[PDB]
C-alpha cells in the first residue's frame, strides 16, 4: 500500500523537530564546563546531559498530540524517559569505529573511561555500548530514528502517568506510521520493526541501571553540587 | 515543584 | 605597647588561611563555564561566585573559634555574609587603573558592563566600584585585609544567628588584634581602623541591594537554572 | 535543608 497524509505530516513534523534540536557540529559544547580526564568528568558530562534534556524537551513539545497532554503527564513522561531519549539521540554521535561518542576533537570524544570519571562503572557502562552498537547497525533512516524517539517518549507505562489511555493512543498512532514507513520506504526491513521495539526494552534496563547509580551520586552533596538544577529536577524524586 | 520544567514546557 | 602571643597566632592562622584559599593567578577560572560578552555572563559569573563561596567556607573553617560554633550558626553566618566576603576578597583582583577585576587576559577581566549581562544593573553596580576604590585606596596590609574579612564574617547582627553573644565575643577579640596591629605595625594609620569599620557598613547596603536583585533573578526559573546548587543554597531562603 | 553547606563545613 502507501502512506497517508496525516501519517506523513507526522514524519515532517518529527524530522523537522529533530533538526531544530540536534546539531551535528556539537558547537555548543564549548560552553560546558571543560572536561577533565573524584569524578573529574562529572562537571562536563552533567552539562552535556543538562543541555540534552533541554533539547529533548524542545523536541517533545513538537511531537504531535504531546502539547495537548496535561502539564503533569508531560512532566511525568519527560522525567521517566529523558535518559532513554538522551541515549537514543546519542547514537548519532556514536562511532563503531572507535566505540565512542565523537562530538569534536580529542576534547569532546567520549570514551567508556570518561563516563567512569563521572560516577559510573564499567559493569553497567557495558550494556550502553552494546545498545549503541546494536542500534547503529540497524542503519535507521532519519525518519525511523526520529519516530523511535517519539514512541519511546510516549510510553504509557511510566511511573506518575495519569491519562495512560490517551498516551497509549498517541504512542499507537506513531507505531503505525513507523510500521507503514518501514514497509513502504525501507527496502529489506522485514524484521526491523520488531528489532526497534526490542530496543525499547533494552532502554528500560539502561534506564533502571542509571537510576540506581544516579541515586547514590545525588545522595552525596559533594557530588550533587556538581550537577545542574535541571538535572537535579528531572532525575530528582520530588513528586 | 518542577519549576524549571513547567517553564521550559512553555 | 606591642602585640601578644595569642593575638599574633590569630594573625598567623588568618594569613595562612587566606593563602590556602586565594590564588593570585586565577588559574582555576578556566574550569568555569566560559564567559560570553538575556544575561550571557550569568553562567560564568555564577560559577565564579560558586567557586568563591567554597573558598570563603574553607577560610571561615580556619578562623579561630568558628569551628566551635554550632553547625547552625556557622551556616547562618556564612549565608548572610558570603556575598560581603566575596566582595572584600575581590578587592585583591580589582584595578583602579582600569576599574575592573583583572583575573586573566581579556577573557577574565570583569567590567561593570559584564556584571550587567548577569542580571545586575548600573544603578546599584555603581556603589560596588566606589566601595572597591575606597577600599583599594586604604592600602591594607595582608594582615589587616584578612582580619577585616574575619570580622565581617563574625558579625553577630545576622538574621538567623542563635548564640549572638559568643559570636559577639569572637568578633570583639578579632577587633582587638586589628586595632593593636594598626597601632603597632601600621605607620600613619590613626584613622584607618574607623575607616575599616566604616567599610563594614557599606558592605551591608551592598548586601541588601544584592539580595533584592538576586531574589528577582531566582524567581525566574529560566535564570535560576543557570545558577549552581551551592549558590541557590547559600542565597536561598530555606531556613 | 542546607545539605551542601553541612558537608563543606565538614
Ligand atoms: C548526548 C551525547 C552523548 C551521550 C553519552 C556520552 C557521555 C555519558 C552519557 C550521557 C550516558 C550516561 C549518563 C550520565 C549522567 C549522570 C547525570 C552523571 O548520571 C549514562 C548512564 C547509563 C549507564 C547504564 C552507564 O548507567 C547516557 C548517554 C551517554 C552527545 C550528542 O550526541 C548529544 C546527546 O544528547
Ligand atoms: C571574586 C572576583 C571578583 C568579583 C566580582 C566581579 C564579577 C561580579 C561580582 C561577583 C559581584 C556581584 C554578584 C553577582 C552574583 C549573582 C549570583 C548573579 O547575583 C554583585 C552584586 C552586587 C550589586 C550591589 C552590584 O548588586 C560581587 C563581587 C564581583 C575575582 C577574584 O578576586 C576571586 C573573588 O572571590
Amino acid at each position: 500500500h502507501m502512506l497517508s497524509d496525516e501519517q506523513m505530516q507526522i514524519i515532517n513534523s518529527l524530522v523537522e523537530a529533530h533538526h531544530k534540536t540536534y546539531d551535528d557540529s556539537y558547537s555548543d559544547f564549548v560552553r560546558f564546563r571543560p572536561p577533565v580526564r573524584r569524578l573529574s568528568m562529572l562537571p562536563h558530562l552533567a552539562d552535556l546531559v543538562s543541555y540534552s534534556i533541554q533539547k529533548v524537551i524542545g523536541f517533545a513539545k513538537m511531537i504531535p498530540g504531546f502539547r495537548d497532554l496535561t502539564a503533569e503527564d508531560q512532566i511525568a513522561l519527560l522525567k521517566s524517559s529523558a535518559i532513554e531519549i538522551i541515549m537514543l539521540r546519542s547514537n548519532q554521535s556514536f562511532s563503531l569505529e572507535d566505540m565512542s561518542w565523537s562530538c569534536g576533537g580529542p576534547d569532546f570524544k567520549y570514551c567508556i573511561n570518561d563516563v567512569t570519571k563521572a560516577g559510573h562503572t564499567l559493569e553497567l557502562l557495558e550494556p550502553l555500548v552494546k545498545f549503541q552498537v546494536g542500534l547503529k547497525k540497524l542503519k535507521l533512516h532519519e525518519e525511523e530514528h526520529v519516530l523511535l524517539m517519539a514512541i519511546c517518549l510516549l510510553s504509557p507505562d511510566r511511573p506518575g502517568v495519569q491519562d495512560h489511555v490517551r498516551i497509549e493512543a498517541l504512542q499507537d498512532r506513531l507505531c503505525d506510521v513507523l510500521q507503514a514507513y518501514i514497509r513502504i520506504q525501507h527496502p529489506g526491513g522485514r524484521l526491523l520493526y520488531a528489532k526497534m521495539i526490542q530496543k525499547l526494552a533494552d532502554l528500560r534496563s539502561l534506564n533502571e541501571e542509571h537510576s540506581k547509580q544516579y541515586r547514590s551520586l545525588s545522595f552525596q552533596p559533594e557530588h550533587s553540587m556538581q550537577l545542574t538544577p535541571l538535572v537535579l529536577e528531572v532525575f530528582g524524586s520530588e513528586v | 515543584k518542577h519549576k524549571i520544567l513547567h517553564r521550559l514546557l512553555q
